[PDB]
């Protein structure tokens, strides 16, 4: 969904989260987000980053651990 | 349970620790229990419905004195924890080829309260830690 936004003007996610522009920059944009802390929110590149490192530390070997060990 | 690097076990499920949001990458994966691999400082966060996942943890203090970390209340409270007497922390190991350029997520610590049995991966927000640590000095 593709949606425009004025300054002021905020938007309504489920029961609620809610977005609401706060500032044009004009470069960026300072918005504002509202929901229940059992939500979070984070930057984008920031959550992508996190992911792809769990997944490249899901692929230890046991061999590997053995040999990290003993230089340990 | 098959595991990963401990063969077949089971456990009682006071051992397993609920992951409600699971980590970021494995969403479903809401069942883990932590298996140390002797003889080794190594914990394995290992799931309960997945045997071949299973992630390598070491406490981040022995490796880096200085860590500390400061949980927001938001986090303080999807776990639960009612001070410090909860709770566990950990750091997830990327082993890397070569094995000297293992680094730790810092950024991004597994935090635990063993008394709930509630986990979470808590993404460290307004801080200078990386994704990557190394264990060790780059030589050469």
């Amino acid at each position: 969904l593709v949606l425009t936004r004025k300054l002021k003007e905020a938007i309504q996610i489920g029961d609620d989260i809610e977005i609401t522009v706060l500032a044009i920059q004009g470069d960026q944009v300072k918005l504002g987000i509202n929901a229940p802390k059992h939500v979070e929110i984070h930057r984008k590149e920031i959550y992508l980053a996190i992911q792809a490192e769990n997944n490249a530390a899901s692929h230890a070997s046991k061999s590997s651990l053995k040999r990290l060990n003993e230089q340990l | 349970i098959a595991t990963k690097y401990h063969g077949d076990i089971e456990i009682h499920e006071k051992d397993i620790v609920r992951f409600e949001q699971g980590i970021p990458g494995f969403l479903e994966e809401k069942q883990f229990v932590l298996l140390q691999l002797e003889d080794t400082p190594f914990i394995i966060l290992q799931s309960v419905n997945t045997p071949a996942l299973g992630f390598v943890l070491i406490e981040p203090f022995s490796y880096f004195p200085t860590y500390e970390i400061d949980l927001d209340d938001n986090t303080l409270e999807q776990l639960q924890i009612t001070g410090e007497q909860d709770v566990a922390l950990y750091v997830i190991l990327t082993v890397a080829d070569p094995f000297d350029d293992t680094t730790a997520n810092l950024q991004a610590p597994i935090v635990i309260n063993v008394h709930k049995r509630l986990g979470k991966q808590v993404i460290l927000t307004n801080t200078n830690y990386k994704t990557k640590h190394r264990l060790f000095p780059e030589k050469v």
